[PDB]
């Protein structure tokens, strides 16, 4: 699920370390 | 506090101490090297194994590489393995394992590690918190529910648990169920409660259910540090951009890509329809829970900064057009996307989710009556062939009364402020 129009997301961003 | 040495660890606690002692002096290749030399005279030991682990992680930050970091993450699988661990040591290694397992994206493997950090310590609670949030994290918000009714079943206060059910119902649409939730975790001011997520959330299912309460919580919010202010309450933002919710094409800077919008706007109409006519299944349903009722669908060319090959097969000289302006084919903070809204459609009032992005919207079918966008305090309407430009990190608002569909085209560009460096390295939403 992706942050697109709204912030309905726990986290919108994905992790990927360093 | 913690106890950390088992009974032959104690008995080589000065050669443990030595180690530690280089890892806090920032003599960090010394101290593997040390607690690597402790490891292979002491392979059994716990607190020697945590410190190779300590280091690796350490050593991981300075060289900010993710493979040392892979190695540090089961060196702290390995304490876990040993002998005669004591608990609190257990606890602390799995803990940052999991911990680190996230930073890196690797969220399945946090949850196994949660889910036997709470199988070890069946009474800590702290730690079923922690695998709600595991939950969370991979987008599996039914466990995490169940994980938050077991919390609270046996803790009913508990703050932390009370904020992520709330948050949970509100996202699930149990609009007026949520708010005691959120209203009441924020209020217990436990660790972790005071996060703008929840004040975003508590104001928002606020506004649903029509309580006038909702804008002291967007202010406590913002006094907080959490909103830039009541009315732009996104949650990823840039400190100190430019904020206003109205543009125009000069204010932005982006005026080429305006005249290129306008002057060629019948295309992009004439593909929108296209679709519209002979391919109606691009368009998919809006599915943020953005409605309060109505049909809105959107046909989306680009999103995260990157094209859609197949949607540009069914928009081609759209997408041809468009490549020229990477201001807004590289906003890896917003998308490229047609929107069909049809009467009756009302949209909540919201936020997106950054303050990095302007919202461009080219009119190409709009009625002559019934539609408008309200955006901070200020309301506007469209008009076929022209450009309208809105900061949709401050709430805005739609609604749809006319006699038959409005079509819009949705070009999102990266804030005229941000450097190209911030360009290049903002992680995507
Ligand atoms: O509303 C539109 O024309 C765009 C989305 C169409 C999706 C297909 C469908 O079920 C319908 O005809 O509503
Ligand atoms: O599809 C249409 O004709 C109208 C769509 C309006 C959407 C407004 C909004 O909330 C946004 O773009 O962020
Ligand atoms: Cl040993
Ligand atoms: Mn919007």
């Amino acid at each position: 699920g992706k942050c697109k129009d709204g912030l309905g997301e726990y986290t919108c961003t994905s992790l990927e370390g360093f | 506090k913690p106890k950390l040495l088992n009974k032959f660890d104690k008995t080589i606690k000065a050669e443990l101490d030595a180690a530690e002692k280089l890892r806090k002096r920032g003599k960090i290749e010394e101290a593997v090297n040390a607690f690597k030399e402790l490891v292979r005279k002491y392979p059994q030991s716990p607190r020697a194994r945590y410190g190779k682990a300590q280091c690796e992680d350490d050593l991981a930050e300075k060289r900010r590489s993710n493979e040392v970091l892979r190695g540090a993450i089961e060196t702290y699988q390995e304490v876990a393995s040993l002998p005669d661990v004591p608990a609190d040591l257990l606890k602390l290694s799995l803990k940052r394992r999991s911990d680190r397992q996230q930073f890196l994206g690797h969220m399945r493997g946090s949850l196994l590690t949660l889910q036997r950090l709470v199988q070890l310590f069946p009474n800590d609670t702290s730690l079923k918190n922690d695998l709600g949030v595991g939950y969370l994290l991979i987008g599996d918000n039914d466990n995490a529910k169940k994980v938050y009714e077991e919390v609270l079943s046996v803790t009913p206060n508990d703050g932390f648990a009370k904020v992520h059910y709330g948050f949970i119902l509100k996202a699930q649409n149990k609009i007026a169920e949520s708010i005691p939730y959120l209203k009441e975790g924020i209020e217990s001011g436990d660790p972790g409660t005071d996060d703008g997520r929840f004040y975003f959330h508590l104001g928002d299912a606020m506004q649903r259910v029509g309580n006038k309460e909702a804008y002291k919580w967007y202010e406590l919010g913002h006094k907080r540090g959490h909103f830039a202010s009541v009315w732009q309450r996104s949650l990823y933002n840039v400190n100190g951009l430019k904020a206003q919710p109205w543009w125009t094409p000069k204010e932005t800077g982006y005026t080429e890509l305006v005249k290129s919008l306008e002057r060629n706007w019948k295309l992009i109409r004439d593909e929108g329809l296209a679709v519209m006519d002979k391919a109606k299944g691009l368009f998919l349903p809006e599915d943020e829970n953005l409605r309060e009722k109505g049909d809105w669908s959107q046909f989306t060319l680009w999103q995260q900064g990157r094209r859609n090959e197949n949607a540009c097969k069914g928009a081609p000289k759209t997408c041809t057009l468009l490549e020229k302006f990477p201001e807004t084919t590289g906003c890896r903070r917003g998308q490229i996307k047609y929107s069909i809204m049809h009467p009756g459609t009302h949209v909540w009032p919201h936020t997106g989710p950054t303050n990095c992005r302007l919202r461009m919207h080219l009119g190409l079918v709009i009625p002559k009556e019934g539609c408008k966008i309200r955006c901070a305090n200020e309301t506007k309407t469209w008009e076929e062939g022209k450009v309208l430009i809105f900061d949709d990190s401050f709430e805005h608002e739609v609604w749809q009364d006319a006699s038959s569909f409005q079509l819009i085209f949705i070009v999102d560009v990266w804030h005229p402020e941000l450097t190209p460096q911030q360009r290049r390295s903002l992680p995507a939403i």
